[PDB]
């Protein structure tokens, strides 16, 4: 709709002097575009695996 | 719930080399002086629903007729509602 | 994004064929399956057509632009040559797959156990089928522009991908 | 939010455009966010209000520790171990403060690049310049001290740098 | 492309080299030399934060395309006109560049012809 | 899988079936206990071809040492049953 | 032989690249001087483009 | 009913917890959540200030 | 696999094995059934031309050039049955094969389920316990001085006797236990 | 005639292409027979031990113990100082060390010289 | 610091006055209680230290090592409960006495305000280990192994003592605080070169350094389970702790005296890793893996950068835990098979699935899988070495690959495949072994949540 | 959760009308989509902007003198 983009640096893991390592998530075009496609493919593959791997 | 219906093996005399490429193989072998002892064994590969075949072009154009009909109907409807 | 859809569908179709053919993977023992199993057949044809970049399919909207940008760029000539030969060989192996496993007379053992009547398989295949048909158009038209288009091309350079395919 | 200082961490006014619908068809985004508000934000807000009132019913304070200033290493005798101890602890505290200052500037730089988006190179020049200056000062102060760093080694590094600068300036003047 | 064949199989100095182009002054041909016009000023083009590679003379039509795309969001095939306008402006830019290429090529042709004629006259 | 649990009757039926389309063997004289080299007068190469026909029919291949000493349909059936662990 | 031939042809194609009969792309504001790097206190040599 | 109970126990409670943690703990610290600045084009009006961006050069149009 | 190996292979066995290998590789080369039938009949005709040859030296000279012709045209990717030592499902089910003696370690709570099966197992254990005592002496009596010459075992010759060394042959887990 | 196959170390000679198998003498047949006799004796022993109901343990394999002992503990008592051994030990134990020392020393000397000259551009180099 | 020492001393009278059938229970319970008490040392400051007294002091380098040492003892008790079943009560009490003495010596070693006291306890830890190896060992080679494990160590440590007293005759004090504050540069001289060598070789012989490592495979293979535990977990880290403490006075000689050893480590971590690829013994493979990891630790310490020190500390802790788990798994297999050969028992995943899960987790942790502290230490050391020189990464990269290979090799040969047919004494795994593996593996995954506890004093 | 289908032993396996009609419908949908996209969007393959001829450009707009002035 608009082009929303965000980082969530939520949990601060540690700090090595002047370097800060934290649990950070980037929600750019690539992330929001590759999320549903992978989820859809995994959904279809799992539904097929219910039949293929029944025995 | 499994497939236990006592399937019956059909008679062995139906399978005939007649009408199959194995006839041409037999002709070519007899032209040299030989015979295929297993010609009838594979005959079921050309007897039932396997007799008719499909080419590559026909395989690719699987639903071309119905898709074309739907396309013509859609374009006719589009032309008839736009010109208003 | 496009490869995800159509390659996953192709693998699922191959797996369905393998399962229905008593765990046999060699194409030398797969014969007439265009009629023996219709849904796997049409799904695999659609997947092969999308993979080879038939126009206005999922593969077209990415692969055709790839070929267009590679041809119309300051690159090494060997790179374009190898890319075009690779596209031709892609068409070649798709042709090999379809011809060996469907068109020929059945070569599988006499005890026929081929069946497709399972809702899970049909639903899982058809979801990626509709994906491989429409995701290209919807995704390509629903994203903001991010590059300069190649508006003007020679006629022969515009059609090169289809020619080699 | 008042939980932090707006002057240490500045932000632009963050201008946002107004919605300008061009067609009469309704977008799903506003409906989805309205139902999200109604179904998520209100219960969470109510729970937070309850928790905040519970916290306000029992309030207590904690304080920031103030540390006095002590003579540094530049005014210590040879073997006067107590005053070297005090100066070393003060120097270590100053080192920690310097590390946190560099972290603050790095945070500013990281935030600005993200905020700027496509036009980040031109816009973040102010942040980049500040980080370059602070990093140069920090590298002059503390770089190459080693694992067993101390105030004496830092003082020796500063003395050698000052000698080099004095010699260079004298050579330039007497060129 | 044929120019690749003409350069790599024929005379290299006969035709230009894209890297160092252009090798001739702008006013060598004609003194009219009207300048290119830019519509989108620096401030709005920066605020739109398009891209560094999309900040060309066709930026205003890109702005209109983005405006339509953001405004009429769900009906993603509504504003097709500005897409055509941006494509037209890009095509005009490309044919302008091709005109520059052809001009440089024939300028080099005529310069080499002038040098050959001068050398022949000096010999004779 | 969905593979039916084939039985001894099925094995014997399929073995005899395969042996009947072998045009070199007369179906009338053929029996479950008929020897190959003596009762049907077949050559060793024909025995190998019979083994390969059984291999293609049943989808599994018999080792050469075990295959070279299968001279009756009954013992072929017994070998296949012992391979696939058939109860009845 | 396959690997060596591939490497040699890659080098040859590097020496003989591929491009279109086109000139360099032109950017409006001093070749995007301000937006690429910056330095607004330098006043560089202006680059003006050719309308044909 | 199974769908409803799954949707209330597998989606609603996690999103409640996540939204509470993001809104009242993560956001409380600076620069934890940094959002891309929204695009501004000629002609939009700003909610906060109310000023309107001027239009462009009114360049030539045709085809 | 079930038959004990011999000390060597005679000329007849080697001829049969090369015939089988050549036919299999020809089937791999000739994908379709009619073409395979034609070329297999042609190969059989080419193969029994020297069937009636007598002397050993020329026969050994043959089956050599033939061995070499096979190796030149051996179809580097031949068809292999899935359960064969080269198949895609050669040892797919070998992780589901559990030894029988594991059932001796089952907890009494687990053994409470399936009572009849464990009663039958105890009966089999008793039968084995007596049988082994018989078979060890039967094998000792049967063997020639200097030990066995082939890994072939004799059958049982008495009434209640059982074939020697049968416990780990009869109690194979299954082809597809799970 | 057909193009010949040349065996190598990692691609051995096929059993069917071996010249030796084709030429057979009685001594060869007797050797095969006695090889099979030894194998049959070992198999009889293993089957007698394997099927015994009273055995509830590991059937010890002398061959496995011999293999492990020869691979681990029998190396040194059979070692003899020989020009081949001395040369190979010296090479494989000394050459790599000096090679890596030379490489690292040259790299670090170049880096330190550049550092002293001041032309290395260590901007933003804080953590080390 | 005495609140930890005194309960450890009281562990002995309780052990000796216990009933004949309650020694293990009381020992385990009170060792766990002492571990819970020693957990309080983890509260450190960014300033100097926790100077309890003139004799004992604690730091963020000594606290994790002390916690690991105290936590190790109950695990050794559970491991040794099995093979000592048919032993006399007096001998079992003697075994527990040796373990308690070893833990007490290590605890008093890791505080050590003074260097001579540190040397005395660092050498006192040698006696109970030798007695454990040479007395309760299974094979006939154990005696020889003990000799090796002794003399190598002594050959390194006797010169160091001399160096130590020499420093006291020149500096005037061996207290670590005075030594740190009154440090002076070492002039480039032959005397200083030999002082450096004497100070360094004593700790490099116990890492072990490549070429001086021939004692470790013998000591690890021929020792009982508890001996291998304590050797791989804590005793190897004495050299690392000593090296970090000792150096503060070796500058700036270490700038060029490090060259012979770094190479010996940089190549060595390769060689031993390759040795793991061709092995017929599980214990030997684990020992050589430990050698490779300690070689990386040696490189880290000799680089002498803050990131090097942090990575080295994390790596020592993680390696101790992982090697203890691997030795426990190998011993559990051996107690059933009685052969200690990789190729004999195969396909044990089908028979013992939960033990196979423990094997997989231990192999993954040893493989340096993120975000485990093993990888944290490995990556910090690698980055510091890259800062030291850009070419080092090559060797490091190689080592990583080789590591993974042999690790999964260990997992594939033993757990995967088809079971050995003639082995029919593989009983189901007890609760004791499973609890041992769980108590081994849970602390690693818990420590990966709070890495700052094990990153050393330079964090 | 399908229906019961028996093996045929050298005969064509049973097919239900459901899968046949589904396959036919999906193929027809794909081909209709292809034809519709070609009709409504023809410039994607054939091109919308003609490629100019550089040799056809008159020399006036190209900035060349008759080989004498410069
Ligand atoms: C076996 C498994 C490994 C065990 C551990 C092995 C590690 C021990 C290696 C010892 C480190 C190196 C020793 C001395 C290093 C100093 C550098 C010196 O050797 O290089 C040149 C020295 O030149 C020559 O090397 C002189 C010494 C020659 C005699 C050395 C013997 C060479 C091989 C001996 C190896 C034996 C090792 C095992 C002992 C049992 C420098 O020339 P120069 O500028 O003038 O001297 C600078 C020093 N000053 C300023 C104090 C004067
Ligand atoms: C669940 C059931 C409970 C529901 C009620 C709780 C609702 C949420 C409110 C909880 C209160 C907020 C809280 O948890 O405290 C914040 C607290 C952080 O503490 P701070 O001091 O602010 O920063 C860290 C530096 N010390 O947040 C948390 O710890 C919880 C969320 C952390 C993120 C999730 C962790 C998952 C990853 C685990 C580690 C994996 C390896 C590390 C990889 C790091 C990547 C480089
Ligand atoms: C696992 C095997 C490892 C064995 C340890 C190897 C390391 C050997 C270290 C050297 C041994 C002696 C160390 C000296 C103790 C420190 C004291 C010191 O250095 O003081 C020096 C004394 O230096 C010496 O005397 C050292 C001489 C060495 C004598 C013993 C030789 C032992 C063998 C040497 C070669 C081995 C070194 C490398 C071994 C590699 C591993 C095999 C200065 O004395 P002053 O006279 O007061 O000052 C001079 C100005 N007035
Ligand atoms: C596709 C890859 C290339 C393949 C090429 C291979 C070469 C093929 C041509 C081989 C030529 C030969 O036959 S080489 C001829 C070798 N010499 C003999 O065969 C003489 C005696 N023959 C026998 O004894 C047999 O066993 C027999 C009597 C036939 C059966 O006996 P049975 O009663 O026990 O069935």
């Amino acid at each position: 709709h608009t082009g929303q983009e965000m980082i969530i640096s939520n949990w601060h893991w540690m700090t090595l002097q002047t370097v800060e390592l934290s649990l950070s998530f980037k929600m750019d075009y690539f992330s929001v575009m590759f999320i549903p496609v992978a989820l859809f493919v995994t959904w279809s593959i799992m539904e097929f695996s219910m039949w293929y791997m029944h025995s | 719930e499994h497939g236990h219906s006592k399937m019956e093996l059909p008679d062995y005399k139906q399978w005939k080399i007649e009408g199959t490429p194995l006839e041409t193989v037999q002709e070519k072998l007899a032209a040299r002086g030989l015979r295929d002892p297993w010609g009838r064994n594979e005959a079921w590969r050309y007897s039932g629903g396997f007799a008719n075949n499909v080419s590559f072009v026909g395989a690719l154009l699987k639903g071309f007729k119905w898709g074309f009909a739907a396309f013509v109907v859609a374009v006719g409807a589009e032309y008839y509602l736009e010109s208003q | 994004c496009m490869h995800a859809f159509f390659k996953a569908m192709l693998f699922m179709c191959s797996g369905s064929i393998i399962h229905s053919l008593n765990d046999e993977q060699d194409i030398r023992k797969m014969g007439g399956l265009y009629k023996a199993m219709p849904f796997t057949t049409t799904a695999l044809i659609i997947g092969s057509l999308a993979l080879t970049g038939m126009p206005y399919l999922t593969g077209f909207y990415s692969k055709d632009l790839i070929i267009e940008a590679v041809n119309m760029s300051y690159t090494n000539a060997w790179a374009l040559l190898m890319t075009l030969i690779a596209t031709s060989l892609t068409a070649a192996y798709s042709t090999r797959i379809i011809f060996f496993a469907f068109l020929g007379k059945p070569r599988f053992p006499p005890l026929v156990l081929i069946n497709e009547n399972n809702p899970l398989l049909i639903n899982s295949i058809k979801r990626l089928l509709i994906g491989s048909i429409f995701a290209g158009f919807i995704i390509s038209n629903n994203i903001p522009p991010m590059t300069v288009p190649n508006t003007t091309m020679p006629l022969y350079m515009k059609m090169t991908a289809l020619i080699v395919t | 939010p008042d939980s932090w200082d707006k002057d240490v961490y500045p932000e632009p006014p963050r201008r946002t455009p107004a919605p300008a619908p061009q067609t009469s068809l309704p977008n799903p985004v506003t409906y989805l966010t309205k139902i999200f508000d109604l179904l998520v934000d209100r219960p969470v807000t109510l729970a937070r209000e309850f928790i905040e009132q519970q916290h306000a019913k029992n309030r207590y304070y904690y304080y920031h520790r103030e540390f006095r200033r002590v003579p540094d290493i530049t005014e210590c005798e040879e073997k006067d171990i107590l005053c070297m101890f005090e100066a070393e602890m003060q120097w270590r505290r100053d080192y920690k403060v310097d590390q946190e200052i560099v972290n603050i500037i790095q945070e500013r730089l990281k935030a600005c690049q993200q905020r700027e988006g496509e036009s980040y190179r031109q816009n973040c020049a102010k942040e980049l310049e500040q980080f370059t200056q602070v990093s140069k000062a920090f590298q002059d102060r503390y770089s190459d001290l080693g694992a067993h760093y101390s105030a004496r080694k830092c003082l020796a590094k500063q003395k050698q740098r000052m000698l080099a600068e004095r010699k260079a300036a004298k050579e330039a003047a007497a060129a | 492309g044929a120019h690749l064949a003409r350069r790599y199989l024929g005379d290299a100095s006969k035709e230009p080299d894209p890297l160092r182009m252009p090798t001739f002054p702008p006013d060598y041909g004609f003194p009219e030399r009207k300048e290119r016009e830019m519509v989108a000023t620096q401030q709005e083009m920066n605020d739109a934060q398009l891209m560094l590679q999309q900040r060309d003379y066709c930026a205003h039509y890109l702005i209109q395309l983005l405006k339509c795309k953001r405004d009429s969001f769900p009906n993603f095939l509504a504003c097709k006109h500005e897409q055509h306008d941006w494509d037209y402006c890009e095509h005009l830019d490309y044919v302008k560049r091709m005109k520059e290429f052809e001009r440089e090529r024939r300028l080099l042709q005529r310069k080499k012809r002038r040098e050959q004629r001068e050398a022949e006259m000096a010999r004779g | 899988s969905d593979a039916p649990p084939l039985t001894l009757e099925a094995i014997k039926d399929r073995v005899l079936y395969v042996l009947k389309l072998y045009d070199k063997i007369d179906p009338e004289k053929l029996s479950v206990n008929s020897h190959f080299m003596k009762d049907l007068g077949l050559d060793s190469l024909d025995q190998v071809e019979i083994i390969m026909a059984m291999e293609d029919e049943f989808g599994f291949e018999i080792p050469d040492i075990d295959a070279e000493k299968l001279m009756c349909p009954q013992e072929i059936v017994d070998y296949i049953a012992d391979k696939k662990d058939v109860y009845e | 032989g396959f690997v060596a031939f591939m490497l040699f042809m890659f080098w040859v194609g590097e020496i003989y690249p591929s491009y279109q009969p086109v000139g360099p792309k032109q950017y409006p504001y001093n070749d995007l001087y301000l937006e690429r790097g910056g330095d607004p206190t330098k006043e560089p040599e202006p680059v003006v483009h050719y309308e044909i | 009913y199974r769908h409803s109970i799954f949707a209330v126990t597998h989606v609603l409670i996690p999103v409640w917890i996540i939204h509470y943690y993001l809104k009242y703990h993560v956001t409380a610290k600076p620069y934890t959540v940094v959002e891309r600045k929204p695009r501004i084009f000629p002609g939009d009006t700003i909610l906060e200030t109310g000023e309107v961006i001027p239009l462009m050069k009114e360049f030539p149009d045709q085809h | 696999a079930f038959s004990a190996p011999a000390a060597y292979l005679t000329h007849q066995q080697k001829v049969l094995r090369l015939y089988k290998r050549a036919l299999r590789h020809l089937e791999s080369w000739c994908v379709h059934r009619d073409k395979y039938r034609y070329f297999a009949c042609l190969m059989r005709a080419r193969f029994d031309e020297h069937k009636n040859e007598k002397d050993m030296v020329k026969a050994t000279q043959l089956l050599r050039q033939a061995e070499e012709e096979f190796w030149y045209g051996q179809h580097p990717q031949p068809y292999i049955f899935p359960e064969s030592p080269g198949g895609t499902s050669y040892e797919r089910y070998e992780c589901y094969k559990v030894p029988e003696w594991c059932l001796d370690d089952w907890h009494p709570s687990e053994k409470a389920m399936y009572p009849d099966y464990f009663a039958k197992r105890e009966q089999w254990k008793r039968l084995r316990r007596e049988s082994w005592e018989r078979e060890v002496k039967q094998l000792q009596e049967e063997t020639p001085p200097g030990g066995p010459r082939t890994e072939a075992l004799p059958p049982a010759r008495k009434e209640g006797d059982l074939p020697p060394l049968w416990w780990h042959i009869v109690t194979r887990p299954r082809e597809r236990p799970m | 005639s057909f193009p010949k196959y040349k065996p190598s170390r990692l691609a051995t000679l096929p059993a069917t292409l071996d010249p030796a198998e084709y030429d057979i003498s009685p001594e060869t047949r007797k050797a095969q027979a006695e090889r099979l006799a030894i194998r049959s004796r070992l198999k009889r022993e293993y089957l007698l031990q394997y099927n015994d109901p009273n055995r509830l343990g590991v059937i010890e394999d002398p061959a496995l113990i011999r293999w492990t002992y020869a691979r681990s503990a029998n190396i040194y008592p059979n070692f003899r100082p020989t020009p081949k051994t001395s040369l190979l030990g010296a090479l494989f134990g000394i050459g790599p060390l000096f090679f890596w020392y030379y490489v690292f020393k040259t790299d670090r000397d170049k880096k330190e010289k550049l550092i002293q000259e001041g032309k290395l551009d260590q901007t933003f180099n804080i953590s080390y | 610091m005495l609140k930890i020492i005194i309960p450890t001393t009281m562990l002995l009278p309780m052990t000796w006055m216990s009933k004949h059938n309650m020694i293990w229970i009381n020992a385990t319970v009170h060792s766990l209680l002492i571990s819970l008490i020693s957990l309080s040392l983890l509260n450190q400051l960014g300033e100097n230290s926790l100077n309890f007294s003139l004799t004992f002091f604690s730091d963020s380098l000594s606290a994790p090592l002390l916690v690991l040492t105290t936590w190790l003892l109950p695990l050794m008790l559970m491991a040794s409960q099995s093979h000592l079943s048919k032993e006399t009560t007096t001998r079992k009490k003697l075994y527990i006495t040796m373990l308690i003495l070893l833990q007490l010596f290590l605890i008093m070693t890791f505080t050590a305000t003074e260097l001579i006291l540190f040397y005395i306890l660092f050498e006192a830890t040698l006696v109970p280990t030798l007695i454990i190896i040479t007395r309760w060992g299974n094979q006939t080679e154990r005696l020889n192994a003990g000799l090796y494990f002794l003399f190598y160590t002594l050959a390194g440590s006797l010169p160091l003592l001399v160096a130590l007293v020499y420093i006291q005759n020149t500096t005037g004090s061996l207290n670590f605080l005075i030594i740190h504050y009154w440090s002076h540069p070492l002039s480039n001289s032959w005397s200083n070169i030999f002082m450096w060598l004497a100070c360094i070789m004593a700790f490099m012989v116990k890492m072990p350094l490549y070429g001086l490592h021939l004692w470790l495979p013998k000591a690890h293979v021929e020792a009982p389970i508890a001996g291998s535990m304590v050797l791989a977990a804590v005793l190897l880290k004495l050299g690392g702790y000593g090296m970090m403490r000792i150096t503060t006075i070796l500058n700036p000689l270490t700038n060029y005296m490090a060259y012979p050893f770094l190479m010996l480590s940089m190549w060595g971590m390769i060689m031993t890793s390759s040795i793991c690829l061709r092995q017929t013994d599980l214990k030997s493979l684990i020992a050589y893996s430990s050698v490779s990891h300690m070689a990386l630790v040696i490189v880290a310490i000799m680089i002498q950068t803050p990131w090097s020190f942090m990575g080295a500390t994390a790596l020592m802790i993680a390696h101790g835990l992982t090697s203890s788990m691997l030795f426990c798994l190998a011993n559990t297999n051996y107690e059933r098979v009685h052969s200690r050969t990789m190729i004999l028992a195969r396909g044990l995943q089908t028979l013992l699935p939960l033990m196979a899960t423990w094997w997989l987790v231990a192999s993954l942790t040893n493989l340096a899988l993120p975000p485990s502290i093993n990888l944290i230490g490995e990556l910090f050391i690698i980055t510091a070495s890259f800062s030291w020189s850009n070419i080092t990464i090559i060797l490091m990269g190689m080592n990583m690959m080789i590591t993974a290979l042999y690790s999964l090799y260990m997992l594939i040969t033993t757990q995967r495949g088809k079971y050995t047919h003639h082995i029919n004494n593989i009983k189901p795994s007890f609760t004791r072994e499973n609890a041992l593996m769980a108590l081994h593996i849970l602390p690693l995954l818990l420590l990966t949540l709070n890495p700052k506890m094990i990153l050393g004093p330079l964090y | 959760g399908g229906v019961h289908i028996e093996p045929r032993y050298r005969q064509f396996p049973q097919l239900t009308r459901s899968q046949l009609i589904q396959a036919e419908f999906f193929s027809a949908t794909m081909w209709f989509w292809i034809l519709w996209r070609f009709w409504h969007d023809s410039d994607a393959v054939l091109g919308h902007f003609p490629y100019p001829d550089p040799s056809q450009w008159t020399d006036e707009e190209l900035g060349i003198l008759p080989d004498d002035e410069d």
